[PDB]
């Protein structure tokens, strides 16, 4: 529907990243559920790297948490 | 002397505003803000207010000229 | 004397104060700021305070009548 | 000043009682597009990669 | 690029199309004269396959569409001059994405 | 509370958000009966 | 013209009760002494009851002046009123059209009344910021076109005429305020200043010597391409640590 109200605020997140992460001391955490529709150059090197997915349990792990429960 | 001074400010232009609470205790409430960068609004308002259409909101305690009872949120 | 002239002008402007953010110091005592109004100007600013440890990110007091940083 | 001087999307001062140009600042760009990321100077070279 | 000491201008096709009435049309031809004042200058059309820095491999229609138009204008260009400083680069892994115009 | 020229604190006051009454429209629990259109019970039952 | 003349005393005791007054409206009589109507005196001053609504012409409460100017006549020190102060703080020195109708009632009375008003809020500048009023009122205000401007002063009267705000000086008080200060408790004071630094000293070197450290390889550093305005300030600094030195010295 619309790509201009947001676009000011998509190019601080860019200016801050290359303003900082030198001298370290902040991180920087993203979540997201409609992951289907994220800018290319929000994900090119120097901004993002890791992808970390939900996953199905293992047999062992459904256990665990049954035993915590009980 | 002051049945002129009323009158005076009927005289257009004038404001007409809406009352959004009724209330007529626990004063102070909020609107705007400074700048930098980064995005999220932000509205209040309380005691009573009035928003004029400038978009602008006001604290006034309450005249005997009009009743707030007979004045609604 | 000479002393005597440097009291004057710290008194000159003073609180209530309006806010502005300085956007860059176009050269020798002029700088474009932009005012939090979201009114920009290119300004004058006084001889008594650092020009280049100003952070293009810091916040500015500047006078509101005469604009200028304070 | 004169017109001559002015060349076309510099920033400027403007007057605002008398409205003149007091001075003219440096230049600026416009992106009309939604991503603009030009590179003037490579990510790549020939030993980039190998092979 | 860096070697032929020009401009890199990675332009993405689908950026160029807007829901904002015409303001796509105007964007495919408005690139072009840009070009020409900053001449020489390499044209990629991104998006129809990348390394993985920027999102889609392939795509027809409308990373191609646009990529069509570029060569229909450069049909024109190369009537009313003879030497040229402006370079295509298409990038694809695919056979199956080229149409029968291209 | 501010002035509009002094530009001063006449007053503090503890934060708390406005209540809503242009918010919230009262429906008191008891302008009708449930044996009125009662018979639908065993779902009030679940829900209670 | 006409030169009102605010004792040392005075401009004090006006600054202290305005400042308290912040930023409502306070107002209070004046007293002193005419000589002509070329000369005014203020010795002193007291206020009046205090209103969040704002001074009035029927804000005047004459029990309470009438009360207080005997009690002051007790202790030997009986005056007239020469006029009237009003506070404006940041409302403008230039009087509103309430207050020259106040200022009316009190002319009525006298033959002649001067306003004093300060603005507290701007007294918190460094220096005075006070003004001083009187209505037009011809005699020398007489004193483009020179048939045009006698009427013009003669037709309209009660436009905003400030005068000339002054002082004297008077030795005792000014001796006493050099004492208020000394570079009875500060002959101790003193001696005990000395004192103290000397335990201190060994945190105090080494606070001193970590200063110095990280100032020089930047002065070099910067040496190379121009100037900026941390190299200057790291210079300025080295100079100041290496006088305070000295005092400690000194105390030996």
């Amino acid at each position: 529907g619309a790509d201009r109200e947001v676009q000011r605020i998509l190019l601080e997140l860019l200016n801050q990243m290359d303003g900082f992460d030198q001298n370290v001391n902040v991180k920087v955490i993203m979540a997201t559920n409609r992951a289907d529709t994220l800018d290319p150059a929000l994900l090119r090197p120097g901004r993002l790297d890791r992808k970390i997915e939900f996953p199905l349990p293992d047999r062992r792990q459904k256990r665990l948490i049954f035993s915590t429960i009980t | 002397e002051n049945s002129e001074k009323i009158k005076v400010n009927k005289t257009l232009p004038y404001l007409v505003s809406n009352v959004i609470e009724l209330l007529d205790v626990d004063p102070n409430d909020q609107e705007e803000d400074g700048a930098n960068i980064d995005l999220d609004s932000q509205r209040k308002g309380k005691c009573a207010v009035i928003k004029t259409s400038t978009r602008q909101t006001y604290f006034l305690p309450v005249i005997g000229l009009v009743d707030a009872e007979k004045l609604k949120p | 004397e000479f002393l005597h002239a440097q009291e004057e002008v710290k008194r000159i402007q003073s609180i209530p104060l309006v806010i502005g953010q300085f956007l860059e110091a176009v050269d020798q005592n002029t700088a474009i700021v932009g005012s939090t109004t979201g009114s920009n100007y290119y300004v004058r600013i006084l001889s008594t305070i650092d020009r280049e440890l100003l952070k293009p990110n810091a916040s500015v007091a500047l006078h509101k009548h005469s604009n200028a940083l304070v | 000043i004169d017109i001559n001087d002015v060349t076309p999307n510099c920033r400027v001062a403007l007057r605002n009682d008398s409205y003149t140009l007091h001075k003219i600042l440096p230049n600026k760009v416009d992106p009309l597009v939604s991503l603009m990321m030009v590179e003037k100077v490579p990510d790549s070279t020939y030993e980039m990669i190998g092979g | 690029a860096h070697h032929t000491d020009c401009t890199f201008i990675r332009v993405s096709g689908s950026e160029l199309v807007q829901k904002f009435i015409g303001e796509g049309a105007r964007m495919v031809r408005e690139l072009f004269v840009m070009a020409r004042e900053h001449a020489p200058s390499i044209i990629f059309m991104d998006e129809i396959d990348s390394i993985g820095s920027s999102r889609l491999e392939g795509g027809s229609g409308g990373d191609s569409e646009v990529q069509r138009t570029m060569l229909e204008l450069l049909n024109q260009l190369d009537g009313f001059e003879a030497t040229k400083n402006i370079k295509v680069i298409m990038a694809t892994n695919r056979i199956d994405i080229l149409d029968s115009a291209l | 509370a501010l002035d509009m020229t002094t530009l001063t604190i006449m007053r503090y006051l503890p934060r708390e958000v406005d209540p809503l009454v242009y918010n919230m429209s009262h429906e008191d629990p008891g302008n009708v009966s449930y044996s009125e259109i009662g018979g639908l019970s065993e779902q009030i039952r679940e829900l209670r | 013209a006409e030169q009102v003349y605010i004792s040392s005393l005075a401009l004090l005791k006006m600054l202290k009760h305005g400042r308290a007054g912040v930023p409502m409206e306070v107002m209070g009589l004046m007293l002193g002494e005419f000589v002509d109507d070329y000369t005014v005196r203020v010795i002193d001053v007291f206020a009046m009851p205090q209103s969040g609504t704002g001074v009035s012409v029927e804000a005047v409460d004459p029990v309470f002046q009438a009360k207080m100017l005997d009690m002051l006549k007790q202790t030997g020190r009986p005056e007239m009123v020469v006029g009237w102060y009003h506070s404006h703080p940041g409302f403008g020195c230039w009087l509103s059209g309430v207050d020259i109708n106040t200022q009316q009632s009190f002319e009525a009375l006298s033959e002649r009344a001067v306003a004093v008003v300060v603005d507290p809020i701007q007294s918190v500048k460094g220096k005075v910021v006070i003004d001083a009023f009187r209505l037009i009122n011809a005699n020398m205000m007489v004193l483009l076109n020179k048939p045009s401007i006698q009427a013009l002063i003669h037709g309209l009267n009660r436009h905003y005429y400030s005068i000339t705000i002054n002082y004297r000086k008077n030795e005792l008080e000014q001796k006493m305020l050099l004492n208020l200060h000394k570079k009875y408790s500060e002959h101790c004071k003193h001696n005990e200043s000395v004192v103290k630094e000397m335990l201190e000293l060994a945190k105090n070197y080494n606070k001193a010597v970590e200063e110095e450290d990280k100032m020089t390889p930047e002065q070099l550093a910067i040496k190379n391409v121009g100037k900026q305005d941390p190299k200057r300030h790291l210079e300025e600094h080295v100079d100041v640590l290496m006088t305070s030195n000295i005092v400690q010295c000194l105390a030996a």
